[PDB]
């Protein structure tokens, strides 16, 4: 079937943190259009599991920033608002255990997602203040 | 493969 427990995972352990496995793997799920809640919720447990470390996370973050930027792009609103649920949550605890210098990157995606608006303002605005309280500081 | 990235750069509207 085209489904299959931790397949998404398993990819995860095979992209590199560059557009050539990760926007190949976007597609995939930009495929998987029908299924984007389910995929959506298997994407913030994998990160969400420390039994991966912060360069698991660095990839899945990259991949999630093509797939939401194509869903954006054609019709597939399932996967933009499927990532952006928990993107808040999600990209939050990013922020929590990336060293400063991975944070600033991932800072730069989300900037870049932000201007190209891919989440609604109002999600938006749940992950910039997720990511506000993850500086660590207030 | 890891070649050049900038995810500034990459689709957004490719298609309908």
């Amino acid at each position: 079937m085209a489904f299959s427990s931790e397949q998404f995972t398993t990819k995860l352990n095979t992209l590199e943190d560059s557009q050539e496995s990760i926007s190949s793997a976007s597609k995939w799920l930009l495929l998987q259009y029908r299924d984007a809640p389910k995929v959506a919720e298997m994407w913030k447990e994998y990160m969400l599991r420390p039994s991966v470390n912060t360069r698991r996370k660095l990839l899945g973050l990259y991949l999630m920033n093509h797939v939401v930027q194509q869903a954006k792009g054609q019709k597939i609103i399932q996967f933009q608002d499927s990532f952006g649920k928990v993107a808040a949550e999600v990209l939050g605890r990013i922020n929590q255990e990336f060293p400063r210098d991975l944070k600033k990157k991932l800072s730069r995606v989300v900037n870049i997602l932000k201007e190209r608006n891919i989440f609604s303002k109002q999600v938006v605005n749940d992950i910039e203040r997720s990511l506000a309280a993850a500086l660590e500081h207030h | 493969t890891s070649p050049s990235y900038s995810p500034t750069s990459p689709s957004y509207s490719p298609t309908s």
